[PDB]
């Protein structure tokens, strides 16, 4: 399920993201030895945290947003969040004729584009596999012919089976709405709803 | 080339698909501008001197019109558009604001050679006129969200203001007892709306224009200036004590603003000739404030 | 942005003139504008210097087009020192207001052209303006 | 005794051990003052009426000079002292501020009978001139730290301003295309320094004078006023849209301020004759702003 | 690896420290005796701490910056930084022909330039040995011809082996991030990432 | 070692003390009985606490101050702090011909000036012995001929051996810099250093 | 040429004149202060001074040009003391009321040229302006 | 700064031998701030003169008796004796400065340094110029 944004629903301009906050949550156990050497240990997973802020909402905008959020809380679905700043179209073509060799469980994807894709991905962009919902950021990219060497920040959450297909454009965060236990919005005497905030967390 | 003279202009207000060309216009003032985000990124590496300024929004325009009273009473539509309810030729101030958002309309400022400036998403935010010993004129104040330059436009050939109404001396009454020694009766009506800025990250690299607004309050007010006159020693009718509720009417031959119950506060100035000044607002439970528009022969 | 085709050329007396045009194709879709240069294939430039815009005006001189480094887009427009002398001969005796060395010599414009690259003669004017002779002292 | 007339004065700026007597001075304004610490110690014992005021610092002076353009171009040293880099007779606005502290110099205001006021630790903080239909003149603004009265002084017999330059109409260009209907081109340059107050407990019972300062930023700005003129219907060259980057030059017969790339914001006023107003600042990556000083014959 | 900055990437002037806080962190066993005497014992190693604050970052500059930071977090190496206020090139020349006699421990150090270096390193400047990555701070200087006597605030971590070469320019701190666990970036409606800051900490 | 002040170093006017804070630290065990009588017990010593605040510092002023502070932290010396408000010269002459009878361990010094000193010390001034670094404040002074009766706030930290010589002028606080464990200063984009504070404690 | 880069030379009376240039191309896109001194091998600059800015003017003096350092980029434009004396003799006498030391002598230009085998004429004007004489008394 | 840099004014005091002390020093600022070294003034002769007006026919009222006190260290001295000062005071304009009545205009002056040497670099520069003023006195 998609969170309402002024792409799908421009008739409600108040539903735009006044300010997004992409939080990097990678819990680690960091210990500082007296000999000046700082040591880290990583066990848990990394999850992208998204915080959405909203302006004053008119009754119709709030009605639409609240209906969507209550539909989410009813069906127990997953809110999809689209960040416009990450929607630069660089890689274009078909992602079905590209092959990803299997057995890749590290933090690096080696894929043979088979010359079917034009353009090259840029470092810091958003990358995602077609068979897993986790979202990756490209930290480095080296192309030697048709084989690409894409480096990702989160260690690969799945081991490639050889059937996965890279996804570069149209990437959505399969988030789950936090702070929904006590979710409310105050209605002022002037008819507009205020104090609406969405603390979302990537529940892959 | 083509210069643009204010005297050679025509202001047409577009509402409901009909053009209200407001002739008998004494003077109007308007301006257009843009909003910038100018930051200077001085760093320890490079203490730069060149700012990073991008134009991202249109500053809302503030258009003010001064319109003479006319025999066809097109100018009462400004009260109609500002939120007053209509019955016949009289405009009521409703007890509660009807809708959250004001009545939006577009406005053109026509000029020769197909030149025009197109103000959009406008609303009437202020209307005040002074009944005095000079010809009455109501200064309306509208706020726009988006301004633009267009080639073809809407021109109100038929809907236009007639001849200006002849001057007639103002008079203020309590029920039917005249209030002596009037100087200047000034009436003020407002629709204090507020723009709802919804500039978001989807508008980056684009120019944003305000589109929606909500009404904070409506009100009717009047400031009356008299000369301090007393007819008796220890008079009860004319004094400086406040009046919690009293029926007042500021009447003319062509207009009459009625306060069914008024809250009057008085202020005395020890000037060359002593002057008292009233501050008339309707009470809490007062009936709707009346504004009658008489063209001719009442 | 908009249009800036109008630029005035100040050529020097007794000195040969040569201008180096780095043709370019900037696009502002992405915030760092693309620096892609146009590729100069099937391109020819033509330019004449003619006193005044009225019809029948005498041709003071003619630009000599040079196309070099087609891959990166650059190109050169030039004219020999003899052409410079011919231009300076017919220049008006009245001097420019801001510089008492320049004299109006005529008008000019260069026109790009594609000759049947797709069976189309897509020729459009590149730039325009006035040509000013700057009086020398060396000779 | 000896009175002090402004018309009978001579202003000499002392830099690098040489006196720059700035003749062709239309008018100057200056003031001196002291800072006090006045506290009233009213107590339950004695509700006193007499304050405890001690003079402990000299308030920095703000001297403003209005200097006519001259044929020897001594006035360009104000740009030179304010931080601009020099090549020939043209002054560049550097990409980054060169030094943390401004260029400090002393200034004398001479008068008859060995009377003088000595401003020390001065820096040029503002320079702006309006190219208009009147004779151009640049008002410089310098701030002093310490002022004093001295008997002998420095008088610039040789270094002096020549004859004032004849008037010449301004003209603003884009590349080489003139911009029509100019009204008044006003240029502004600043070195927005700030005094670093270091008054400490070792200065108790002494008068403190500011000595050191640091440059917050330098900038070059210009406000251009035009008449709203359009040559075509739906014109592209002349309109109200912002221009992110465009080469601009405000040219005269004796001076030419060049913006290699400019950020222009437009503002329309619906006055008697419509006027548009530009707001020209250099862009982020623009080349250094040029200021050429042509004495005669360019 | 190298932290991006306007020196390495001049095309991104938004990078570059708006304000840098170089803190001194020497843990000590301080004890306040009842007689008024304060006794402190130095046991734990000292480490410089660097707090970097960034100005308004545009989306592309932040993309480059967080791409580099995520590559840091991925490959797990150290993150070098170059403080620009200490980049005053006060010592010209090539330091390969400069010998530091072996067997030296403590704050004092003796090095022989053999008539190669030009320029005097004044007090307050940085100093770093070629082999060890520790960064010292010159507190006093005294030279007798070619031989230079330099006093450093932190005692020499390793005793000179006779091959360590002085590094008076281009000194990089081998640091580790301390904000990695929860590192969020907010995007405004103006189009800039605001309040980006780093709490670095020298490792070893 | 002397802390840089605009007496020795007037070329750096930013090194002046914008505000000093002479803190009286005399820990006591105070108990309030229910019968309204408040009772105190004193065991530990009294130490003068000095807090120094600084204005914005230019690069050269900060360079000098930081070099001095790092020299202090390197040699482990004792910072000497001079307070201008306590430098009123009342007692003048030779302090070598004055004799202090031994065995004085209370809170009062009886000394025979032997007529070699002119002037008289004023109550509230600073007094110090020549053989101990602790600084005393004169709370009372009665002169009966040549013998002086100086009363001091801190109880005499030493028992007079008969060789001590009173010191009235040129008195310095043998302080030790506290808060040096985490000592730093942020450099702003305008080139000036800000946020410098010295919390000093009298380590006799 | 460089119309915006006009500079007026000032020559002292009774003193041999000397002015040195530095041809040193730059490319700061990679990093600030990336400047490479231009090779001046087989370059020969030359110039002249004439009384008026028009044809038929009487020549006043010709600069004794030189190339001080080849491949280092340091060229020199200069003239001996006798030529300065001739300039002072030929200079006008309309002394300014507030700059009584400077008199106008004429206008000047200098042209750099390439005389390389395997190349053609590459004349280019690099200086432009006026020559002002500063009066002297110590002889 | 075409000529503004090398021009200063001298005020010789009447009835006193006037002596000005000069210190040449090669200051390097473009490469790096705060770097200056003296000029080796060996073979760098000095000469100056004073004249009443700038016309072709002008009177040589005086002439500085320049001397190089230190060959190295770039220290030189231009001075004139009491007789020259008296001649200047006698041959000076009677119009007094209003802002300083003791000063009257005497004439113009220049200083040329001639670095004649064995090496073919016999260059000459005008290092000083301006106006000469006489300050009247009464102690005689």
């Amino acid at each position: 399920m998609r969170l309402p944004d002024p792409y799908t629903n421009p008739e409600y301009p108040g539903l735009g993201f006044e300010s997004v906050n992409l939080v990097d949550n990678d819990p680690m156990i960091r210990d500082e030895l007296p000999n000046g050497k700082v040591k880290e240990v990583k066990i848990s997973a990394q999850y992208w945290g998204i915080n959405i802020s909203y302006p004053e909402l008119f009754p119709d905008e709030y009605a639409f947003l609240d209906s969507r959020l209550l539909e989410y809380k009813r069906t127990g679905d997953y809110l999809d969040v689209l960040l416009p700043q990450y929607e630069a179209f660089r890689v274009r073509g078909d992602t079905k004729s590209v092959t990803i060799p299997a057995g890749q469980k590290g933090s690096q994807i080696i894929l043979n584009t088979n010359g079917t894709l034009t353009g090259q991905p840029k470092a810091g962009d958003l990358f995602k596999l077609s068979t897993h919902p986790k979202v990756y950021k490209i930290t480095n990219f080296s192309s030697s012919g048709n084989v690409w060497n894409i480096s990702l920040y989160p260690d690969l959450f799945i081991t490639t089976t050889g059937s996965e297909k890279p996804v570069f454009n149209g990437i959505l965060f399969r988030t789950k709405l936090m702070n929904g236990d006590s979710f409310g919005s105050t209605l002022n005497n002037n008819g507009t709803y205020s104090g609406i905030s969405l603390s979302l967390r990537e529940s892959l | 080339m083509f210069y643009s003279l204010m005297r050679e202009s025509k202001i047409v207000i577009e509402y409901d698909g009909r053009g209200y060309h407001f002739d008998a216009l004494s003077n109007y003032d308007a301006s257009t501008s843009f909003q910038e985000f100018k930051t200077l990124r001085r760093t320890i590496h490079n203490r730069t001197n060149y700012a990073d300024s991008i134009i991202n929004a249109q500053d809302p325009s503030s258009i003010s019109l001064a319109i003479n009273f006319s025999t066809t009473l097109i100018e009462s539509n400004f009260f109609d558009w500002m939120g007053f309810t209509r019955e016949g030729n009289s405009l009521f101030l409703p007890r509660n604001t009807p809708n959250i958002e004001p009545i939006m309309f577009n406005m053109y400022i026509i000029n020769h050679n197909n030149s025009c400036i197109y103000f959009e998403n406008c609303y009437v935010s202020t209307v005040d006129f002074s009944l005095d010993k000079s010809i009455p004129i109501l200064n309306v104040g509208i706020e726009s969200g988006k301004f633009s330059e267009v080639s073809t436009f809407r021109d109100g050939y038929t809907i236009t203001q007639g001849e200006v109404l002849p001057y007639s001396a103002p008079a203020v009454y309590t029920n039917s007892s005249p209030l002596p020694a009037l100087i200047s009766a000034s009436m003020s009506f407002q629709q204090q709306c507020s723009w709802r800025e919804d500039r978001n990250i989807f508008d980056i690299n684009k120019i944003y224009t305000n589109k929606r607004a909500y009404v904070n309050e409506m009100n009717a007010s009047a400031t009356l200036a008299f000369y301090y006159v007393k007819r008796l020693v220890g008079d009860k009718f004319l004094n400086l004590d406040p009046e919690t509720r009293t029926p007042l009417i500021i009447k003319n031959k062509y207009v009459s603003i009625t306060f069914p119950l008024a809250r009057i506060s008085k202020r005395l100035n020890f000037s060359d000739l002593y002057q008292v000044e009233y501050d008339v607002i309707p009470t809490a439970d007062s009936d709707p404030v009346e504004i009658n528009f008489f063209g001719e022969r009442k | 942005s908009t249009e800036n085709r109008v630029i005035d050329l100040v050529v020097d007396e007794n000195v040969p003139y040569g201008l180096l045009m780095q043709f370019m194709d900037v696009d502002d879709s992405v915030y760092p504008s693309t620096s892609k240069p146009v590729d100069l294939t099937d391109f020819s430039l033509r330019g004449s210097i003619k006193s005044s815009l009225e019809d029948g005006a005498e041709t003071v001189a003619s630009f000599t087009t040079a196309i070099v480094d087609a891959a990166q887009g650059v190109a050169s427009i030039s004219l020999p020192v003899s052409a410079v002398t011919t231009i300076a001969s017919k220049a008006s005796k009245e001097r420019d207001r801001y510089n008492p060395r320049q004299r109006l010599a005529g008008y000019y414009d260069v026109i790009i052209t594609r000759t049947a690259v797709g069976s189309a003669a897509s020729s459009f004017r590149i730039m325009e303006g006035k040509v000013y002779i700057s009086d020398g002292v060396t000779q």
